[PDB]
């Protein structure tokens, strides 16, 4: 269900065949880290992104 | 004495909270009745086991006491969270206990425990197993047909006890969470 | 008189002190201060 | 009219009964506070008996059925979560902030105003505090940190034992540090291996510089002792090799049977036999071992431990330069183990510790680790050391990321009491009194900590204020800041010369919570209770 929201917000088109997994379906991110929020939990976050 | 078509319409609109009120208290007693009726009615030289002896004196090796169970105690043992047998009796059941309280130590995945028969005549005046709440064993009155040993071979050739531990010191685990391990970095 | 029928005929403190069970939880780490004495060095388990 | 199928209440009621229940948790928990605090004994009516101190285990082995009592249990465990420490503190704090409010409440004073108050005054004190009551622990060296970790484990089973395991804690947290990008220095705390075993005193605890294993060696042939040890840290049972569920075995001449189940076992042989080529001296693997591998490994004159906890070999092949294979696969389709893969310490051995045994690795290198043996009388005793060891080094830890301290023993509450009475005439007409009482809602430690010690809380508390007040009016008596409580003799005292330290992040975030907590259920006037 999430697949639609990561690809409208990254621009990473979806594969479902290594034949057709190039590079033009990649989404260009500026910064992808896991953040911890003080022992509470952890976050991955993907912040800044080339045609956003 | 006519008009048998009441039609009663709104009349139950201003009783539904004392009908409910009812209703919740016979619905869980239905559901004890049911629960508590489950077990009842329904069904209510190598020959020697050279073994046995082995068995008898390495069993004591290890000492804790099962649970007695509170006519809810018994729905709700079973209703939330494996092999579970229940010892019914009302105060051959001491050496029976006995054996329940040696298989507890070798069988940590399991639930030994017991409840008063009277919480819960026809069945008291002359062993339930469950698994993920609903029943698997239903040997009642297991004298005509003891030992722990016995027991376990009673019980594991039925196919119902699990087949088969090191000792630590006391303890090591602490929790279990983002422990945040070291991450040697430059 | 164990439980399970047999009988232990000891005057060891931790044989005894093992074989008893008890309510009051001060009782209980008695019982086991008594085994950590009989794990350690394994002699005076009554005089502690 | 409402025809609603269960219970309600509302108006003081509801306000009532929900003051109630925060007391009620309150009082559970006062009598374990500061040093002259007791612990209570816990029995989980099976029989299992818990001996603690610490607030957050006894909110969580507590059942509670009020929601306001679990709004306050879930507030110790989240300052337990974010902080380790003044997990008793919080709870005080959030439940005297409630019957305060709702005292104000009672007089026809709005919930609104005084939520805007208990905010105004929440953000006053941290900003007072950072401003002025805390000190900078870069002068004070190493003796901050064992002073923090003393106050920390003041109260505990560990309290006169301070003067040893405030060193071994410090060690211990030195041993583990590491700095990250930018050059930020991170204690990676929950990483130190803390094992119990009853037996010996106290005063004989082992801190080990390496890592201690809860395991043993799978069979008696192999020694238990190795000098210059070579670690294989591997992810994957030694054992005979089983095809997957797509692969079947399907025999037409006969005459094949023998190879394929030679081949069968002759996989693991030529795996085991890679492995131990290279030289590797302890082999940790998280799978299992069966009998044939674990007699390569005895032939070989190695180690083998077989179901390693995943935590455990991860700070290992951390600490010994080791890195974690879960196959002997390479880039070139092949099955190698190389030298590179191999992690080296300067001693692994079996120790025996109270009829049982442990592995320890001694002097790991390319990194330092630690480990703490803890020795008691009883479970029970080990058990609440290890809770209290665990206070101390997040203690420690939160001192060494943040560098401010502020004095303990009451001297942080009373100043901002006294600050805050002052300032709320400065604005506001009816927050004023929302004011006035967080700051003297901020004064029930003190006295909790008076009342423990069988001590005239009034007397102390007075002279407490009247040396804040001093110091807040008079220019040149700042230096009366850190007049804490002296417990031991009832008297006042600088704890700051004394050595009574608590970290910054502790107060301030003990304060947000609690008055966030404390607006939770101030904002409730109404209950409604659906029947089951
Ligand atoms: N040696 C000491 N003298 C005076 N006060 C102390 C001393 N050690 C600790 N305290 C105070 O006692 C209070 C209670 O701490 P405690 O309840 O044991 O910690 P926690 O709240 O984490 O359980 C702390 O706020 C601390 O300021
Ligand atoms: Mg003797
Ligand atoms: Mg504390």
């Amino acid at each position: 269900e999430d697949i639609e929201f990561i690809c409208k917000t990254i621009g990473t088109k979806p594969v479902a065949h290594i034949d057709q997994f190039t590079a033009d379906m990649l989404g260009s991110a500026e910064l992808a880290e896991e953040v911890n929020l003080n022992g509470s939990g952890k976050l991955l976050k993907i912040t800044g992104c080339a045609s956003p | 004495l006519a008009g048998e078509g009441i039609s009663v319409n709104t009349g139950p609109k201003g009783v539904i909270n004392d009908w409910r009120r009812f209703k919740q208290l016979e619905t869980e007693q239905r559901e004890e009745q049911c629960r508590e009726m489950e077990r009842l009615i329904k069904k209510l030289f190598l020959q020697q086991y050279r073994k046995q002896r082995m068995e008898e004196m390495r069993q004591q090796l290890h000492f804790k006491q099962v649970f007695e169970i509170s006519g809810e105690g018994f729905l709700d043992m079973i209703d939330k969270e494996i092999v579970i047998m229940v010892h019914i009796y009302e105060d051959g059941t001491e050496a029976m206990n006995g054996c329940m309280i040696c298989l507890a130590a070798e069988y940590p995945a399991v639930k030994f425990c017991k409840v008063k028969s009277s919480v819960i005549s026809q069945f008291t005046r002359n062993l339930l197993i469950y698994k993920g709440g609903e029943l698997i064993g239903n040997f009642v009155r297991v004298t005509d047909q003891f030992f722990a040993v016995d027991l376990e071979a009673f019980l594991q050739e039925f196919g119902l006890l699990p087949e088969k531990l090191v000792l630590t010191s006391v303890r090591n685990s602490a929790t279990c969470h983002s422990e945040d391990s070291d991450l040697e970095i430059d | 008189l164990d439980p399970m029928g047999g009988i232990v005929m000891t005057n060891d403190g931790n044989a005894i002190l093992r074989e008893i069970q008890v309510q009051h939880p001060a009782a209980k780490s008695m019982i086991e201060i008594s085994r950590t004495q009989d794990e350690e060095v394994g002699d005076g388990t009554t005089s502690v | 009219p409402l025809s609603v199928f269960g219970d309600r209440s509302t108006g003081e009621t509801i306000r009532s009964q929900n003051v109630m229940a925060a007391a009620s948790i309150a009082n559970i928990v006062k009598s374990s506070l500061g040093p002259v605090g007791l612990d209570k004994m816990l029995v989980d009516d099976i029989g299992d008996v818990t001996i603690t101190n610490d607030g957050a285990t006894i909110l969580k082995l507590l059942e509670v059925e009020h929601p306001a009592a679990k709004v306050l249990c879930e507030l110790a465990d989240l300052q337990d979560k974010e902080v380790g420490d003044g997990t008793t503190s919080v709870v005080i704090i959030a439940a005297e902030l409630l019957k305060n409010a709702d005292e104000l409440v009672k007089q026809k004073i709005h919930p609104t105003s005084v939520i805007s108050g208990y905010r105004l005054a929440c953000k006053e004190a941290v900003r007072y505090i950072n401003e002025n009551l805390i000190v900078n622990t870069d002068e004070l060296g190493r003796d901050c940190l064992i002073n923090a970790a003393k106050t920390s484990m003041s109260s505990k089973i560990i309290g006169i034992n301070g003067d040893f395991f405030a060193n071994m804690v410090v060690d211990a947290v030195l041993a583990i540090k590491y700095t990250d990008i930018r050059g930020q220095p991170r204690y990676p705390v929950n990483s130190v291996n803390i094992l119990k075993a009853h037996g010996r005193s106290q005063m004989e605890s082992m801190l080990i510089s390496g890592y201690a294993l809860n395991c043993v060696v799978g069979s008696q042939g192999m020694p238990k002792r190795i000098v210059n040890a070579k670690i294989a840290c591997l992810d994957f049972s030694l054992q005979k090799t089983k095809m997957k569920l797509g692969v079947q075995v399907v025999i037409t001449d006969p005459e094949k049977l023998d190879q394929i189940r030679q081949r069968e076992s002759d996989i693991t042989k030529e795996r085991i036999q890679k492995i131990l080529a290279t030289g590797a001296n302890v082999i940790l693997t998280t799978g299992g071992i069966d009998d044939m591998c674990l007699k390569y490994f005895v032939e070989a004159g190695a180690m083998a431990v077989r179901r390693v906890l995943k935590r455990d070999l991860k700070r290992i092949a951390k600490a010994s330069g080791a890195t974690i294979l879960s196959t002997l696969a390479n880039l070139e389709g092949e099955e190698t183990f190389e030298a590179a893969m191999l992690g080296q310490a300067e001693e692994v051995v079996q120790e025996r510790i109270c009829d049982d045994e442990l592995i320890l690795i001694k002097n790991t290198k390319a990194r330092t680790s630690a480990s703490i043996i803890l020795r008691g009388a009883n479970d029970f005793m080990c058990d609440e050391m290890e809770r209290s060891l665990h206070d101390a080094l997040c203690v420690v830890k939160r001192v060494l990321e943040s560098k401010s301290v502020v004095p303990g023993g009451g001297a942080v509450e009373a100043a901002l009491s006294i600050y805050l009475e002052n300032y709320a005439t400065s604005m506001g007409s009816r927050e004023q009194l929302a004011i006035a009482e967080f700051a003297r809602s901020l004064l029930v430690i003190p006295n909790t900590l008076a009342v423990n010690a069988a001590q005239d809380s009034t007397d102390l508390v007075a002279k407490l204020r009247a040396f804040h007040n001093e110091a807040q009016v008079n220019p040149e008596r700042k230096n009366l800041k850190w007049i804490g409580l002296d417990l031991s003799n009832g008297k006042p005292r600088d704890n700051k010369q004394a050595g009574v330290f608590e970290p910054t992040i502790v107060k301030v975030k003990s304060l947000k919570f609690a008055t966030e907590a404390a607006i939770t259920i101030l904002r409730i006037d109404d209950l409604i209770k659906l029947h089951p």
